[PDB]
């Protein structure tokens, strides 16, 4: 029935910067409730009765709002505050939640340490062959992996997977898995992966030659 | 911080029904009504409904009427949520939560404080498959880069999840276990790589413990540079 | 002193204040809240979810002076409900701060004379009905009607004996002031359902078996007239008489000497079966005594279930559907008094015309029937329509509640006047006492 819309989708802030997450409801509600959910656990009461803080929540957090428009704000931002924040309404039935706002933490531009792995010869029995290209601990998240099997720009055969921002150094890690046939694989020699990133002056290409290792 | 002891994960065929448990150590005289919340990735968080255990009468979200069936046990004091005629739209984490009150004197100071672990539901026709694990070692060439990467490629399993530890949890740093990706085939696959010193590739052994409770798969793949 | 009546008159105004406010008061505009309701004790407003609703203690209470400001609580949950504790019972309330009297001293006394008045009556009626059924010398058309009038009162007396059992049933759960009040509610929803229905039928049967009692008394006086027998069933044709034993043809049973016995079986003349028509007309008397009460008690119970079955169908505020039981009982009362009036008209004429004597069974019964009809229907005629006109039959129904706690004896009254007072059972009393010595 009533709809809670909270902007932005994902928020990235450098430590000590003002974070301010909105939540505009469809119909005017009395109080607003916020939950901090950290990927890897159930949600947690974070702010109740619009501006009241839950026990253990640091004073940097402050809830504010009235009518439809509500927000959650952070002053002395810290990396500990990276998580998805759901606003909730207890005012009417059904009880509406928010879309959540994943909060991330800006940091120094880091370049990925790239690694390419051929497919196992154990896998070269399974009728397939998956070549992986790892990008370790770059910031920001946006990075380009470009597969080039014998200087042929591969497309729509690989699937990249990015971890969550690291707990300790706020970096990311990305893997691109070039899934290929045993026949398709054994037909080509030079397998390479061209990584384009903000931290990289020139796109790095980590290669390998088929079987020749 | 989980207080509500919920039931285990479930893999159900589309069209079937799933009934999950939410055992509470004991209902507080102030809070006894259990609420059920649906967390479907990308759908957000959804309040399904609640069950009053003292009168066994439940409240439902109009969206989830004739979908969910909330009941309670008298003896064990446990809530139950059945989900009839299931589809892909119903594959989600399912929480049971209870309201914790901050200041009973003042009106409105409360929140869903008591949360459950979350009963994940996977509505798929795909039968539970086992992960085939493969090493992720380079071409034995580094020319002294001083940093070397290697890992596991846990392939073709269903349903999620796969638990990847390294050197039986002794190796905790430089580790990266990527989120699973459902391959076009229909199965999940994930890589778990670890950056170690290039000097160790011929001195330190890197066993890679993979665990997949659904298919009861337990494997230790020691990764070597060919 | 504090009065046991004024404390209810103040309670009636507390419900007036309550009803007025919980209807005049604006909705909270919070959408999700917990409804404003009257506990039948305290008046509660709408509760803000997640707040302790503290209310001032009811002023109708006697000790209300000793506990000022008032601290009777209830909790509104985040869900929008009043805290339960026990759902098969009423919601949690804290009447702890408002407890301990003269009005309850009179209340217990009123209940004591009510239950002993009912135990006294039921025992007298059961032993009375055992007198007419035990002794064969009494198996006659007349007494059968009495036994049925006994039955309706006997069932009504064991009906109050079942309700009191549910009252003692729920109260024996433990020991608490709030629970005492709660035990009343849990029984006001379940046990009250079916018993109060049969009670309403019993009452309807009392008044309608009173009707046939008066009707049988009219037939016993309006009766060429013939007679029969109850033992063997010999029909004494008066137009034929019985000269073979010493009674010329054309003589009424009223003119046959007491020194007479039935020529077929040999039982006394005191065992005559009245007019040969009394036999089959009793089927009608049963059809009127039990049939008619069903014809308006089940219609009432049906609509008091299809339309308003909340609070043991006791709350009749929305619409006056109780006329389904009042009007037929009032109808019975008007004709019961019309019978009463016509009976006196006949007896006085019959006695003066020498055509009837006080020694007769028809006069002995008239003394009794003309005594029940006036007292049992008196209230149900004057108030019935006069009070119905306006909203003051409201405060008259509170008085009727008090009446009902004095009308417990009205069962014994039927037992005495129709059995203990009977000259026939007195001859059976003397026969039983002589059979020992
Ligand atoms: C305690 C009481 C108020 C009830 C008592 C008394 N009531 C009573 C007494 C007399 C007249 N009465 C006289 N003449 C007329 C007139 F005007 F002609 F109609 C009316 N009416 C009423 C009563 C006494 C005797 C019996 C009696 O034996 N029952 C048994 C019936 C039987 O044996 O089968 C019953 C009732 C006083
Ligand atoms: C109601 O009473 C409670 C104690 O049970 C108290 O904490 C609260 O302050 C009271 N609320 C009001 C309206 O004063
Ligand atoms: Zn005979």
């Amino acid at each position: 029935q009533i709809v809670l819309t909270q902007s932005p989708a994902i928020m990235s802030a450098s430590p000590g910067e003002k974070v301010t997450i909105s939540c505009s409801a469809s119909s005017s509600v009395s109080y607003m409730y916020w939950y901090q959910q950290k990927p890897g656990s159930s949600p947690k009461p974070w702010i109740y009765r619009t501006s009241k803080l839950a026990s253990g929540v640091p004073v940097r957090f402050s809830g504010s709002g009235s009518g439809t428009s509500y927000s959650l704000t952070i002053s002395n931002m810290e990396a500990e505050d990276a998580a998805t924040y759901y606003c909730q309404q207890f005012h009417t039935y059904p009880w509406t939640f928010g879309g959540g706002t994943k909060l991330e933490i800006k940091r120094t531009v880091a370049a990925p340490s790239v690694f390419i792995f051929p497919p196992s010869d154990e896998q070269l029995k399974s009728g397939t062959a998956s070549v992986v290209c790892l990008l370790n601990n770059f910031y920001p998240r946006e990075a380009k992996v470009q597969w080039k099997v014998d200087n042929a720009l591969q497309s729509g055969n690989s699937q990249e997977s990015v971890t969550e921002q690291d707990s300790k150094d706020s970096t990311y890690s990305l893997s691109s898995t070039l899934t290929l046939s045993k026949a398709d694989y054994e037909k080509h020699k030079v397998y390479a992966c061209e990584v384009t990133h903000q931290g990289l002056s020139s796109p790095v290409t980590k290669s390998f030659n088929r079987g020749e290792c | 911080e989980v207080q509500l002891q919920q039931s285990g994960p479930e893999l159900v065929k589309p069209g079937a029904s799933v009934k999950m448990s939410c055992k509470a150590p004991g209902y507080t005289f102030t809070s006894y009504v259990t609420h059920w919340v649906k967390q479907k990735p990308g759908q957000g968080l959804e309040w399904i409904g609640y069950i009053n255990p003292y009168n066994d009468s439940p409240k439902y979200n109009e969206k989830y009427k004739a979908k969910a069936t909330l009941t309670s046990d008298k003896s064990s004091s446990t809530v139950y949520m059945e989900l009839s005629s299931l589809t892909s739209e119903d594959s989600a984490v399912y929480y049971c939560a209870r309201i914790g009150y901050f200041r009973y004197d003042e009106g409105g100071n409360y929140a869903l404080d008591y949360w459950g672990q979350g009963t994940s539901v996977t509505v798929s026709s795909a039968s539970t498959k086992g992960p085939s694990v493969f090493p992720l070692a380079p071409c034995s060439r580094s020319t002294s880069e001083s940093t070397a990467a290697l890992g596991c490629l846990v392939k073709d399993y269903f349903p999620e999840p796969v638990t990847v530890s390294w050197n039986s949890g002794a190796l905790t740093s430089g580790v990266h276990t990527f989120p699973a990706v459902l391959q076009s085939s229909g199965l999940y696959s994930l890589s778990s790589v670890v950056t170690v010193p290039s000097s160790s590739l011929g001195t330190k052994t890197y066993t890679c413990n993979v665990d997949h409770k659904p298919s009861n798969t337990k494997v230790d793949k020691r990764v070597e540079s060919k | 002193t504090v009065s046991l009546w004024e404390t209810v008159q103040k309670w009636r105004e507390y419900r007036r204040q309550c009803q007025r406010s919980l209807t005049e008061d604006p909705p909270p505009a919070t959408d999700l809240f917990c409804n404003r309701t009257f506990d039948e004790y305290a008046c509660w407003p709408d509760g803000e979810p997640g707040s302790f609703v503290n209310v001032s203690c009811p002023w109708y209470l006697p000790w209300a002076s000793s506990v000022p400001q008032g601290h009777v609580y209830r909790f509104c949950t985040a869900e929008g409900l009043w805290l339960q504790k026990d759902n098969s019972s009423l919601p949690w309330r804290d009447l702890s701060e408002c407890e301990e009297s003269s009005p309850e001293e009179q209340l217990l006394f009123l209940y004591i004379i009510y239950t002993v008045g009912y135990a006294l009556s039921f025992s007298a009626l059961v032993i009375a009905s055992a007198i007419l059924l035990g002794f064969r010398h009494l198996h006659c058309t007349r007494n059968y009607i009495h036994l049925n009038l006994f039955a309706s009162f006997i069932l009504r007396a064991l009906c109050v004996f079942f309700k009191d059992a549910a009252l003692k049933w729920m109260y024996s759960t433990a020991a608490q002031q709030h629970q005492w009040d709660g035990l009343l509610s849990y029984q006001d929803s379940l046990a009250c359902r079916l018993v109060f229905l049969l009670c309403q039928y019993c009452v309807a049967a009392n008044y309608y078996w009173l009707l046939v009692e008066g009707v049988y008394l009219y037939t016993l006086l309006a009766f060429m007239k013939k007679y029969t027998c109850t033992v063997c069933g010999y029909i004494y044709n008066p137009e034929d008489g019985d000269p073979d034993n010493g009674v010329n043809p054309g003589t009424d049973f009223k003119d046959i000497p007491d020194d007479w016995v039935c020529p077929l079986c040999g039982v006394g003349k005191d065992q005559f079966e009245e007019v040969e028509e009394e036999q089959w007309i009793f089927r009608l008397y049963v059809a009127i005594g039990w049939g008619v009460p069903l014809l308006f008690v089940v219609p009432w119970g049906i609509v008091k279930y299809l339309y308003e079955d909340e609070g043991c169908w006791t709350r009749n505020s929305n619409m006056n559907y109780w006329l389904i039981i009042r009007l037929p009982i009032l109808f019975a009362c008007i004709v019961n008094f019309l019978i009463f009036v016509r009976v006196i008209c006949i007896v006085v004429s019959k006695l003066k015309a020498n055509l009837m004597c006080k020694t007769d069974i028809a006069f002995r019964l008239a003394k009794s029937t003309l005594t029940l009809i006036p007292l049992l229907c008196t209230h149900e005629v004057i108030f019935a329509f006069v009070m119905d006109e306006h909203a003051r039959g409201t405060l008259r129904f509170i008085k009727l509640f008090t009446d009902l706690s004095f009308t417990s004896f009205q069962g014994l009254m039927v037992a005495i006047l129709y059995c203990f007072v009977n000259n026939e059972v007195q001859l059976e009393f003397r026969k039983s006492w002589e059979r020992w010595r």
